[PDB]
C-alpha cells in the first residue's frame, strides 16, 4: 500500500537563524509529491536516510531500530518510549524475528487525533533525529498541509547503517540530494518550501529566488 | 615492567602495552589500603603461562603448567605448577615489594575541557563561539533566534547574529570599524 507526500518531509537543514528571506539549499531531503509506503513491522531498506510519519490515537507507535544486519553481528540502534521514559542505545542487540512491545555497547541513555513527524540520517558517522508533532482529525492519510522539522538529536554513534524496523498508522520515504527553496519567515521559522525539481514552475521560483514570479 | 618496549614476568604473562602505546601509565603508594599485617593474599598473579601474551590479553584461563615433556591432570608434582599465586602484601613490607594502585589510560566522544573568557560587549574584539570565529563588535540584541539555532545570517551569506552558549542570550554582531582616510589639500604651491 502507498499515498503521495504532499510538501511534507522538511527540515531545517543547519543551525542557522535566517530572517524574512528565500533561502536555497542542498540537502537530503524528501521530494515534494513523491510516493510514500503506508503501513497500519517489516524490516526495510534505509538507503540515504528515511522520513517516517506516524499519526496517533493511544501512543501505539514506541521507536525503532537501526543498522545493517539487524543481528547482533555488529553494533546497532535501538530507540523506544517505555511508559515514562525514552532509552536510546547502540548494543550488538540480539534481534526477534518480530520485535514488538506488550500492553558491548559506546553510547546509552535514559531520561487519529496526533501526527508525528521524523527524519532520520547519518552523515561522517553522526546520526540525526529531527522531529515535529501536531494535532490532527485524519483516519486515512498523512494530511495535506506544511511544517517544518526542528533538530533534536545528534548522535556521535559512527556506525553503519542501512536497514531499519518499527516498534509498537506510519508511513515511510526516502531523502534524496535536492535543491529547495525554503521561506525563512521575520521570527526565523519556515514557513514554506519549493522544491525545484518537481516541475518547471518550481525550476522557474528557484531559477528566479522567489517564490512568485510576473510575467 | 609496565610500558612500550619494557619485559619481565609480568611483561610477558600479565599485562602488555603495543610497543608505540597510544596512552600514559599511572601509579601510587597503596601500602595504606591494599596491605594488612596477616598478609592479604586477596591479590593474586599468573606466576607461569606457556608461550607468552600479547597486548591486552586479559587471560583469566587457570589450569596447569608443566615444562618439557610430562602430562600433567591436577597434582602439581614436579615440573608443573598452578599458574597463579598471591602477592604477600603486609604493612610492613619495604618500598619495592609495597602494593602500588596502577591506572593505565589507553586511547569521536572523548575529549578535555574547552574553556571560555568571560564575555565584553560594545568593544572591538576577536571572538569565537562554539565552532566560529570573527572580528566585531558584540551588542545585546532584539532578534528571537529558535530554541536550536546557535547563529543568524545576513543576506549575502555573512554571519550576523550569534546565541552566547552558557548564557542562552542573542548577540548582534556588528562588523568592526573600518573606512578610507582621505586628505583634503589645497595645493603645495600654496600651503601644507
Ligand atoms: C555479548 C557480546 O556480544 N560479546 C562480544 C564477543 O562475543 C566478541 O567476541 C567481542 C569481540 O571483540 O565483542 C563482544
Ligand atoms: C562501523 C563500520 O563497520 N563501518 C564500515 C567502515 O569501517 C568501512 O570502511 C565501510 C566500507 O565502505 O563500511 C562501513
Ligand atoms: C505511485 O506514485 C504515482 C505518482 O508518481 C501514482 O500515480 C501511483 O498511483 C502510486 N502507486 C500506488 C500504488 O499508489
Ligand atoms: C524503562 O526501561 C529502563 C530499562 O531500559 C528502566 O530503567 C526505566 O526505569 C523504565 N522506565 C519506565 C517509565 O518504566
Ligand atoms: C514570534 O514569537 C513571539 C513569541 O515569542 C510571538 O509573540 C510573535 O507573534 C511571533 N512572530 C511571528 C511573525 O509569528
Ligand atoms: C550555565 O551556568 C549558569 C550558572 O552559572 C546557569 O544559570 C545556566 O543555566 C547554565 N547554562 C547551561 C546551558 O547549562
Ligand atoms: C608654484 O611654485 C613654483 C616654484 O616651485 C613657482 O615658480 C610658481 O609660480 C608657483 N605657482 C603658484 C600658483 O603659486
Amino acid at each position: 500500500a502507498y499515498t503521495n507526500s504532499f510538501t511534507r518531509g522538511v527540515y531545517y537543514p543547519d543551525k542557522v537563524f535566517r530572517s524574512s528571506v528565500l533561502h536555497s539549499t542542498q540537502d537530503l531531503f524528501l521530494p515534494f509529491f513523491s510516493n510514500v509506503t503506508w503501513f497500519h513491522n517489516p524490516v526495510l531498506p534505509f538507503n540515504d536516510g528515511v522520513y517516517f510519519a506516524s499519526t496517533e490515537k493511544s501512543n501505539i507507535i514506541r521507536g525503532w531500530i537501526f543498522g545493517t544486519t539487524l543481528d547482533s553481528k555488529t553494533q546497532s540502534l535501538l530507540i523506544v518510549n517505555n511508559a515514562t521514559n525514552v532509552v536510546i542505545k547502540v548494543c550488538e542487540f540480539q534481534f526477534c524475528n518480530d520485535p514488538f512491545l506488550g500492553v558491548n555497547c559506546t553510547f546509552e541513555y535514559v531520561s487519529f487525533k496526533n501526527l508525528r513527524e521524523f527524519v532520520f540520517k547519518n552523515i561522517d558517522g553522526y546520526f540525526k533525529i529531527y522531529s515535529k508533532h501536531t494535532p490532527i482529525n485524519l483516519v486515512r492519510d498523512l494530511p495535506q498541509g506544511f511544517s517544518a522539522l526542528e533538530p533534536l538529536v545528534d548522535l556521535p554513534i559512527g556506525i553503519n547503517i542501512t536497514r531499519f524496523q518499527t516498534l509498537l498508522a506510519y508511513y515511510v520515504g526516502y531523502l534524496q540530494p535536492r535543491t529547495f527553496l525554503l521561506k525563512y519567515n521575520e521570527n526565523g521559522t519556515i514557513t514554506d518550501a519549493v522544491d525545484c525539481a518537481l516541475d518547471p514552475l518550481s525550476e522557474t521560483k528557484c531559477t528566479l529566488k522567489s517564490f512568485t514570479v510576473e510575467k | 615492567q609496565i610500558a612500550p618496549g619494557q619485559t619481565g614476568k609480568i611483561a610477558d604473562y600479565n599485562y602488555k602495552l603495543p610497543d608505540d602505546f597510544t596512552g600514559c601509565v599511572i601509579a601510587w603508594n597503596s601500602n595504606n589500603l591494599d596491605s594488612k599485617v596477616g598478609g592479604n593474599y586477596n591479590y593474586l598473579y599468573r606466576l607461569f603461562r606457556k608461550s607468552n601474551l600479547k597486548p591486552f590479553e586479559r587471560d583469566i584461563s587457570t589450569e596447569i603448567y608443566q615444562a618439557g615433556s610430562t602430562p600433567c591432570n591436577g597434582v602439581e608434582g614436579f615440573n608443573c605448577y598452578f599458574p597463579l599465586q598471591s602477592y604477600g602484601f603486609q604493612p610492613t613490607n619495604g618500598v619495592g615489594y609495597q602494593p602500588y594502585r596502577v591506572v593505565v589510560l589507553s586511547f569521536a566522544t572523548v575529549c578535555g575541557p574547552k574553556k571560555s573568557t568571560n564575555l565584553v560587549k560594545n568593544k572591538c574584539v576577536n571572538f569565537n563561539f562554539n565552532g566560529l570565529t570573527g572580528t566585531g563588535v558584540l551588542t545585546e540584541s532584539n532578534k528571537k533566534f529558535l530554541p536550536f539555532q546557535q547563529f543568524g545570517r545576513d543576506i549575502a551569506d555573512t554571519t550576523d547574529a550569534v546565541r552566547d552558549p552558557q548564557t542562552l542570550e542573542i548577540l548582534d554582531i556588528t562588523p568592526c570599524s573600518f573606512g578610507g582616510v582621505s586628505v583634503i589639500t589645497p595645493g603645495t604651491n600654496t600651503s601644507n
